[PDB]
């Protein structure tokens, strides 16, 4: 492509520091900048650049060095609202914007007290289907794709309860045949030991 | 604003009679733009004269040139006949040699 | 030397009559290079120096499509500062805009600038330290207010400090010949008796380049501004520029008069004596 | 700001597809993008003031039009399968410091329309394991079975929307990831706090918006016909 | 090469 970004994703935890770069083939450009894009989204600019040095506004840093045609994105603190696709645009000889592919920036939240269990969830207006439900586990948990073909298990969400100032995290699983039971699921996966069982 | 327009009529080259050369009708410092200049040849309009592309001056007036090429004799007059919003009647001034 | 480049845009509505007209013409010092009218056959940014020929094709189709877009943003700046003034939706009027960079003898940036008119007066330029904007009037205000919240100062810096002057580079090294050469003038003098007590006697100066010229009359070495005629610098058609200055003398004191020519084609001044 | 409409359609190879942008920025310059994974963001139509269209980097396939200074329209004459993607509207100036964006349209065409089915809702209610030894009370939500990808899900709690202490799997999971034109499905949790999940009269609502067929489009076989509709399954508290 | 910015007046 015209202009190429690096990386293609990352992961941070909280509080450290990201790096993102951006690379443009073309020699003939001028102006930079940084667009982001929550999943699902408009992509909004976080800032630009056009000229050699550096550019605080609050956490964000960019630097630019249009002898090597290079911008970097830096993120002191990260926030999980911080994660989100960040596209990198540079300013054509027509004054036309030319897009990389973009970087997809996760960051790991910091789970303050980890009680991973698992528990049962009956329909409500009948008994006949049942989930399992993995919940309350730190973010070191990786969750493994279902196995048995006959349950599904779905992504890591967090979740997070701003009244009370809760982030817990979540994932469900779900099985049409009646030979399942929670002890027996979720084998698929890096259980902790400390987990608890109905 | 409305500026009146600066008139001077000249040749690219000095006249030597029956030599080929070009008149020069230089209109500059005037505004707006619309401006409708004729060349003429012993009180007949010139056909075929090209004209220069628009621009203007720091005062933001404006300035052009039309011109011909034309061979001058001892005999003929030239003029140049300039017509502008700012003018009552249309102004002619004759092309002076040496001027 | 120092070298500059300028390119200059006239928007003038005609209401009724059709579409806004727009020409923009560039120049590299005093040399034209570029052109688009508007109404021009073409419809293209057409080539009006040697030099400037050699740019491919994706060149002359990007300024082409770019100065179109400049027409289309002059079309309604037409409209909105109609009503800023409340004039009459049939009269005409024009929108006038002149920006561009300098460069020094090295090369380096030396100024850039920016700034628009409306019907021939002063409506918003950028200052010289291409961070803030003069406004002339009240209707300036908000197309200053409008232009501050945009951060045109910053964009239209990013082209003076950036790709003005680096084509501005560009084009010097590719009109050496022509762009970088001096012409001097072809200085001679003339003898005119308005009677037989009186004479006009008048200093030439012919294909000279570029227009930049000092022609003074002195007698006895006492200069004689108030006495003289002076014309505006004038081109030739040619690329070259003439001006001839005249003062009227005695009919036995021509020689009292000298006419002095300074230009820098000329490694010394000029003195002409009749 | 920038609209877009229609925010979500399904269409049928082709067709006739037209979207419709809204700018009141009142700037001169109008773009359609498409965002492709792999590819970011590519240039498709602007327009440099009203009446006038430019052809951008992949303008194949793909019509324009500027008929005033605020809309911008993009029109697929004949729609392909190629043509499912996320398309977005920006608005901006020549030498604009910023580009704005639209709120963008995701688009998908079928060549068949055989494959589309609405969801399958049911709500799940909590363990009472949770509640002993959590006090929090946490509900699954449960679309099954719908074809295209995106759908919309909401938690309706007494008649209002909650957006606190819910979250959504960000990618519908196949139910059978073999086969293409899969069935897909998608869960939703939402925690509250016991004492709140005990009161018989609040009402827990989960809602799916599944974007589908329009009126104008054919049907003709026995099964519902998979209309752009709401499926929504519901869940009393109860003190037990 | 045109570098006029056209925010809009």
């Amino acid at each position: 492509q015209k202009v190429q970004q690096s990386p293609e994703s990352l992961i941070v935890p909280e509080g450290g520091m990201a790096s993102l770069n951006c690379t443009s083939s073309d020699r003939n450009v001028d102006y930079f900048w940084w667009y982001r894009q929550h999943s699902g989204k408009s992509p909004k600019m976080l800032m630009s650049i056009f000229s050699n040095g550096e550019k605080e506004e609050g956490r964000f840093t960019v630097h630019l060095n249009k002898a090597s045609l290079h911008t970097s994105l830096h993120i002191r603190d990260s926030q999980p609202s911080d994660s989100a696709l960040y596209l990198c645009a540079a300013r054509d000889s027509n004054y036309q914007l030319i897009w990389g592919s973009g970087t997809k920036l996760i960051i790991k939240p910091d789970i303050q007290n980890p009680d991973p269990a698992v528990y049962q969830l009956r329909d409500s207006k009948s008994s006949d289907k049942s989930v399992c439900l993995f919940t309350d586990f730190d973010s070191q948990t990786n969750v493994s794709q279902s196995k048995d073909s006959d349950v599904y298990i779905t992504d890591k969400c967090v979740l997070d309860m701003r009244s009370m100032d809760f982030k817990s995290n979540s994932a469900v699983a779900w099985s049409n045949k009646s030979d399942f039971a929670c002890a027996n699921a979720f084998n698929n996966s890096i259980i902790p030991e400390d987990t608890f069982f109905p | 604003i409305q500026r009146t327009p600066k008139i001077q009529v000249y040749s690219r080259h000095p006249a030597e009679n029956g030599k080929s050369n070009f008149l020069n009708c230089y209109v500059s410092g005037f505004h707006p733009s619309d401006i409708e200049v004729d060349l003429l040849k012993n009180g007949e309009r010139i056909e075929k004269v090209e004209h220069s592309d628009l621009s203007f001056s720091k005062d933001w007036s404006f300035y052009l040139l039309y011109y011909t090429e034309f061979t001058p004799t001892e005999k003929d007059e030239y003029a140049c006949r300039v017509n502008h919003v700012t003018l009552s009647q249309p102004k002619i001034v004759k092309w002076d040699r040496d001027m | 030397g120092s070298h500059s480049m300028r390119y200059f845009y006239t928007s003038v509505s005609r209401p009724g009559r059709g579409e806004p007209r727009f020409i923009a013409v560039g120049y590299v010092d005093d040399t034209q290079f570029v052109r688009f009218d508007s109404d021009a056959a073409s419809q293209r940014m057409e080539p009006r120096a040697p030099w400037i020929e050699q740019e491919g094709p994706e060149y002359w189709d990007q300024e082409t499509r770019n100065v179109k877009a400049q027409s289309q943003t002059d079309r309604v700046d037409l409209g909105t500062l109609r009503g800023y003034y409340n004039q009459s939706e049939d009269g005409s009027h024009t929108i006038q805009i002149m920006y561009g960079c300098d460069v020094g003898p090295d090369g380096r940036f030396l100024r850039g600038y920016r700034q628009d008119a409306y019907d021939g007066k002063d409506y918003i330029a950028l200052n010289e330290d291409l961070r803030s904007w003069t406004a002339a009037d009240m209707a300036a205000q908000i197309t200053k207010r409008k232009w501050e919240a945009a951060h045109a100062a910053e964009q239209q810096r990013a082209y003076l400090e950036g790709r003005c002057v680096e084509w501005l580079r560009r084009y010097l090294e590719n009109g050496k010949e022509t762009l970088q050469r001096t012409d001097p003038p072809k200085t001679h003098m003339t003898h005119h008796p308005i009677s037989d007590h009186e004479a006009t006697l008048r200093c030439w100066a012919l294909g000279f380049y570029p227009a930049e010229i000092t022609l003074t009359w002195q007698r006895d070495g006492e200069d004689q501004t108030q006495d003289t005629e002076l014309v505006e610098t004038r081109p030739a058609g040619d690329g070259t520029f003439q001006k001839w200055v005249a003062v009227v003398v005695p009919s036995g004191q021509e020689q009292r008069y000298t006419c002095h020519v300074q230009h820098e084609g000329l490694p010394k001044p000029l003195t002409l004596r009749w | 700001a920038v609209t877009q409409s229609p925010r979500n359609k399904v269409a049928v190879t082709g067709g006739k597809v037209t979207l419709s942008c809204n700018q009141t920025n009142n700037h001169n310059n109008m773009y359609w993008y498409r965002q492709d994974t792999g590819h970011g963001l590519r240039l498709i139509h602007y327009s440099y003031g009203a009446g006038s269209t430019e052809k951008g980097d992949i303008p194949d396939g793909y019509k324009a039009s500027r008929p005033s200074q605020e809309n911008f329209s993009l029109i697929l004459e004949l729609a392909t399968p190629s043509q499912t993607s996320v398309y977005f509207c920006a608005s901006g100036d020549t030498g604009g410091y910023e580009q704005y964006f639209g709120p963008g349209t995701r688009l998908t065409v079928l060549e068949d329309l055989k494959n589309v089915f609405p969801p399958e809702v049911a709500v799940f209610e909590p363990s009472e394991a949770e509640i002993s030894h959590t006090q929090k009370a946490t509900l699954v939500c449960l679309a099954t079975g719908f074809y295209p990808d995106h759908v919309e899900l909401s938690w309706w709690v007494n008649g209002k929307e909650v957006h606190s202490g819910v979250c959504t799997d960000p990618q519908p999971l196949k139910e059978q990831p073999a086969l293409n034109d899969s069935r897909y499905a998608l869960s939703s949790r939402l925690r509250v706090s016991a004492t709140f999940w005990q009161d018989p009269r609040n009402h827990f609502r989960c809602q799916v918006q599944f974007y589908g067929l329009s009126e104008n489009d054919e049907w003709t076989q026995d099964r519902a016909k998979p209309v752009t509709q709401i499926v929504s399954a519901e869940a009393w508290g109860r003190a037990d | 090469v045109v570098g006029a910015v056209g925010v809009g007046k």
